[PDB]
């Protein structure tokens, strides 16, 4: 069924690559390749507040 | 109250005593006035301050984000998370409400005990030299000037120094 004028669908995936590791993308079609990644260091705790209260 | 002094055999408090929680009221030829017993008041302030700090400081928490997010097929764990949040709420609400109720009763009792003990200390000092006229008051059988008053409020009352003068006045008035 059409959602935003689209009868097709697109699934989104993610993964965390450990330092020094290799990630391989291989396809014959239908792949939405990454362009920008993010090198990051996670903290411990915190969450997501959903509110209209201003920062 | 529990010790019978505050709102008991001492019916009311003193608005004219501003320097402490418990104290004395005196009257003699030189006038009248109010003075707090600094020793007992300072002990109560130390105890009540410690009581407040204990109730607050024993609550030490760690960094924590309570909230969790679950999708439409994770309803059971969403309800489990809700059960945990509600269970802590009920435990903390119930304990906090009751702790305040019980500690307020003990605090009012504690003040009642201090007033009771202060009266008993004076009564044990004065003995025959004064008459208990009620309402936490003593009426001396001998003139008690400002210096004599200071001895009582300081716990340094000399019973034998006035014992014979009080004895003569006590024995006549009772004759
Ligand atoms: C009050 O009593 C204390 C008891 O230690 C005594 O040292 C002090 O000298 C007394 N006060 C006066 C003014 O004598």
């Amino acid at each position: 069924p059409k959602v935003r004028d689209q009868e097709g669908r697109m699934n989104y995936y993610w993964t965390l690559v450990e330092p020094g590791d290799k990630i391989t993308f291989e396809a014959t079609g239908n792949l939405v390749v990454p362009r920008y990644a993010f090198a990051m260091e996670r903290n411990a705790g915190s969450g997501i507040i959903i509110s209209d209260t201003p920062v | 109250g529990l010790f019978g002094a505050i709102a008991g055999f001492i019916e009311g408090g003193w608005t004219g005593m501003v320097d402490g929680w418990y104290g004395y009221h005196h009257q003699n030829e030189q006038g009248s006035g109010y003075a707090a017993d600094l020793k007992s008041t300072q002990n109560a302030i130390d105890g009540i301050t410690n009581k407040v700090n204990s109730v607050i400081e024993k609550m030490n928490t760690q960094f924590t984000a309570v909230g969790k997010e679950f999708n439409h097929l994770e309803k059971r764990i969403e309800n489990l998370n809700k059960k945990v949040d509600d269970g802590f709420l009920d435990i903390w609400t119930y304990n906090a409400e009751l702790l305040v109720l019980l500690e307020n009763e003990r605090t009012l009792d504690y003040h009642d005990s201090n007033v009771k003990n202060l009266y008993e200390k004076v009564r044990s000092q004065l003995k025959n030299n004064a008459k208990e006229i009620g309402n936490g008051c003593f009426e001396f059988y001998h003139k008690c000037d400002n210096t004599c008053m200071e001895s009582v409020k300081n716990g340094t009352y000399d019973y034998p120094k006035y014992s014979e003068e009080a004895k003569l006045n006590r024995e006549e008035i009772d004759s």
